[PDB]
């Protein structure tokens, strides 16, 4: 699949890990790897389909943004 | 209650006629008044235009010459222009341009060639007018005196493209007790499943753009001013394309006249094609219905307003009717008639034989506008056996000696309880034994061999999706197949002056309609005027409205008056009125909709008129024709024949107002004349011919040419014309668009020597290009 190989920016930052033999910093589960964790993790769509939403006229619709 | 509008549901057709009263026509007040007047002319004629230019002509003459002599130039065109008082019909350089390029024959025989490239052979609009009645109740029309006047308004608008595909009616899964309109078997054993539907243009996200695909225009005129007014909207609402809805007048006397639009239909990019029957994206029409209130201002001070459900009306524009005089078998009268009636209190209904005398004579008439009436149909033939023997008078004898002869009849019916005929599938399916009408998806499996006759009438219904289904088929609606079920038993009155006027089915017809023209109710007349031309099934979804109509819901009051004649039911009269949201175009539930999908589920939600989906019923503008096809072209086109494997009889949906088989002029002017014709072409043929041959031979010619009924989507160019054209189907929908205005219009016109030929003196007639 193209995207995934030229248009995903997780694929992306791991190969950036994996060229400095660093991918075991998202092994870490301390407070100093929270960012990093974080920023792959905010990423993935949420299986809540509540996100980038807009309620239309609460009845009520949920219309992606 | 002081003053009341007339009819509560006005209708009012397309047509690219103008809107000009000499050139246009009138929705029927008064139910079977011109079923065999042959002056009838429901195209625009060259004689209406040339009376109309000399009315323009009508002085003129003088001033022409007055420069005639002062020798054009561009401002001797412009008082040429001021004076004929056409620049409402055609546009201002259309008109100055043809004179420019070239004696009053020759400014006169320029601008007719200019009406006429617009208007000759124009489908004239079907306008409605609109009346106040003065109640106690109505008792007489409001008779302005000086210092009196009316101001009528109109406010419409089309949500079709806003609205839900139709893929069927949703109240086939709705559960009920039935109605005299609809069985609860189909609901029940579930005949027919409603399907789900998807949003229309389902690329529009979120409801406030939504509403840009919502189409609305109101106007008002009053009874001190008969200028007209235009309805014009746009689409989508605020690139953008003007639409104009209707328009309306109002004269001296007080009287709304509301005309139909164009018949305009357009996608907003020309490679958007209209290839579904029903649900095209892109695509806008110029379709629309609304709410009609009015205000009365005496002129001692006093005003009365028109504007609760009770008292104010609703307008809806539809296809136009190319068979004003053939009358569909089940009517939109006749749904309402059926919605105020419980399914498990038919057994009270009271029978007269002028109750049951519309189904079998508007089946009869049928026969000008679909093959199987004219030529497959047993019950058509009996008929014509009866008036062959001026004998049509035993079917109103209700005693012993005659229930054979009823009974042979009722038999051939379809049962609107789709239990008869059937096989059940291990109990619980209800498969038909009878004739199924296949998918077009094919399965080479050898198709079961039916074992019960096909009743009648032979045309699709509700549930045409479901092969082997009962409901593929229609069937005349509860009410009206009890009143069939008790003239066969025996259980009906009628009056000896019906039976003296009963010898053939045109006789009692005559009568009939003459019982309408002398009823003294002119307001509930003019309420069953107005929908007694209208289908009344199938819905799939229909001509001019669908299924919500008949549900006795959708009234905010449905009520028996009395009988047409004090000893004549002839169906009834009725007082009926819309649910309205009272707001109009200002309703907070203008743009509602049940989010990603409609379902049945939200239609049983709608029942209770507390709950939050009851909105449904309670109509603002554009709720009546939301449902149907857009564009209506798309819908109209494919509503013709649907093909079984048996070749006969020939199905077809719609073909009262949307005819299937029609005889064309082509053949008119080959029966219409006797052999002793003094004219050099008699029939087609040269005078010598037609006197040299026997008798015997030219009647029998006559005959043959009578009998030669053409499809009535040959009658224009619907893509199948030239070498090598598809035809098919799919042009037919996206041709229409443009052709609908050239298809065949069916009038009544005379024989009037019919000798031994067995033509009838009126014969019905479609007239195109
Ligand atoms: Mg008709």
């Amino acid at each position: 699949n193209q995207a995934d190989f030229t248009d995903n920016a997780v694929n992306t930052q791991i190969r950036e890990l994996n060229s400095e033999l660093g991918f075991a910093q998202l092994l870490d589960n301390s407070a100093s790897a929270k960012s990093l964790r974080e920023g792959i993790f905010n990423q993935f769509r949420n299986p809540l389909f509540d996100q980038d939403i807009d309620v239309d006229d609460p009845s009520n619709e949920w219309v992606s943004n | 209650c002081q003053y009341k509008i007339y009819p509560p549901l006005g209708i009012a057709r397309v047509g690219n006629g103008p809107a000009i009263k000499p050139l246009s026509l009138s929705t029927p007040e008064v139910p079977w008044a011109h079923l065999y007047d042959t002056n009838v002319q429901y195209l625009v004629t060259q004689q209406e235009l040339e009376q109309l230019l000399e009315e323009a002509f009508g002085n003129v003459i003088n001033e022409i010459s007055q420069i005639k002599t002062k020798l054009f130039k561009q401002e001797e065109i412009e008082t040429i222009t001021g004076l004929l008082g056409l620049s409402h019909l055609v546009p201002q350089q259309q008109l100055s341009r043809s004179l420019d390029n070239l004696i009053v024959q020759q400014i006169k025989g320029a601008l007719l060639k200019v009406l006429s490239d617009h208007y000759l052979h124009a489908v004239k609009k079907q306008a409605q007018n609109f009346y106040i009645y003065k109640c106690d109740n109505p008792v007489e029309k409001l008779k302005l005196t000086d210092g009196d006047k009316v101001t009528w308004r109109v406010e419409v608008a089309n949500k079709k493209s806003f609205w839900y595909d139709y893929n069927n009616a949703l109240d086939l899964s709705l559960h009920t007790q039935g109605s005299g309109n609809l069985s609860k078997n189909v609901s029940k054993h579930r005949l027919a499943p409603a399907m789900t539907a998807k949003r229309r243009n389902p690329n529009v996200i979120t409801n406030s753009l939504r509403k840009q695909l919502v189409i609305s225009s109101q106007g008002s005129v009053s009874s001190d001013n008969n200028t007209q007014v235009p309805l014009r909207g746009k689409f989508p609402a605020n690139e953008r394309h003007n639409v104009l809805q209707g328009s309306i007048e109002c004269d001296n006397e007080g009287v709304l006249r509301f005309y139909a639009g164009n018949g305009i239909s357009q996608a907003l990019s020309p490679s958007s094609l209209n290839t579904d029957f029903a649900d095209n994206s892109n695509w806008f029409d110029d379709i629309c219905d609304g709410r009609v209130t009015a205000v009365v201002e005496l002129k001692n001070g006093d005003t009365f307003e028109i504007q609760d459900e009770q008292s104010s009306a609703w307008v809806a524009t539809t296809p136009p009717d190319y068979a004003p005089q053939i009358e569909p078998i089940v009517t939109m009268y006749d749904m309402v008639s059926g919605a105020a009636l419980k399914e498990q209190d038919l057994d009270n209904l009271t029978t007269q034989f002028s109750d049951v005398f519309p189904i079998l004579y508007r089946l009869y008439r049928m026969q000008w506008v679909n093959q199987a009436d004219f030529t497959d149909n047993a019950v058509n033939t009996q008929i014509r056996e009866l008036n062959s023997e001026l004998g049509f008078a035993q079917l109103l004898d209700n005693s012993a000696s005659a229930k054979s002869l009823r009974e042979g009849i009722f038999n051939q019916f379809r049962n609107p309880l789709f239990d008869q005929d059937i096989d059940v599938d291990d109990p619980n399916e209800w498969v038909s034994n009878s004739r199924i009408i296949p998918s077009k998806d094919e399965t080479n499996i050898a198709a079961k061999p039916a074992t019960s006759s096909l009743k009648l009438p032979f045309y699709p219904n509700d549930g045409i999706d479901y092969p082997g289904s009962p409901v593929q088929w229609f069937a005349i609606p509860p009410f009206m197949y009890q009143h069939l079920q008790n003239w066969a038993a025996g259980d009906f009155s009628v009056t000896q002056v019906e039976k003296e006027s009963a010898n053939t089915i045109e006789e009692l017809g005559l009568f009939y309609s003459e019982q309408f023209k002398n009823s003294p109710n002119s307001a509930l007349l003019c309420a069953r005027g107005a929908l007694d031309a209208l289908y009344g099934g199938g819905f799939h979804p229909g001509v001019e409205l669908t299924w919500p109509m008949r549900h006795n819901l959708i009234y905010s009051q449905n009520d028996y008056v009395s009988s047409v004649t004090p000893e004549i039911n002839l169906l009834g009269l009725r007082e009926f009125r819309l649910k309205q949201d009272l707001q109009g175009l200002n309703s907070p539930n203008m743009y509602q909709d049940f989010g990603h999908v409609i379902a049945v589920d939200n239609v049983t939600a709608s029942i209770d008129p507390n709950s939050d989906a009851a909105w449904l019923w309670r109509s603002t503008p554009g709720d009546l024709t939301k449902w149907m096809g857009i564009p209506w072209q798309s819908d109209a086109a494919s509503c013709q024949a649907v093909y079984t494997p048996e070749d006969f009889p020939i199905p077809s949906w719609w073909a009262a107002n949307l005819p299937v088989h029609v005889l064309p002029l082509a053949r008119y002017n080959k029966f219409k004349d006797s052999q002793s014709a003094d004219l050099p072409e008699i029939n087609g043929m040269t005078h010598s011919i037609a006197q040299g041959m026997s008798e015997e031979t030219f009647e029998h010619l006559r005959l043959e040419q009578f009998s030669q009924r053409l499809d009535w989507l040959h009658t224009a160019d619907l893509g199948f014309v030239g070498y090598a054209a598809e035809g098919g189907y799919t042009n037919g929908l996206i041709q229409m668009v443009s052709q609908w205005k050239n298809m065949a219009m069916v009038m009544a016109r005379p024989v009037e020597n019919p000798g031994s030929s067995g033509i009838p003196n009126v014969v019905y007639v479609a007239y195109s290009q």
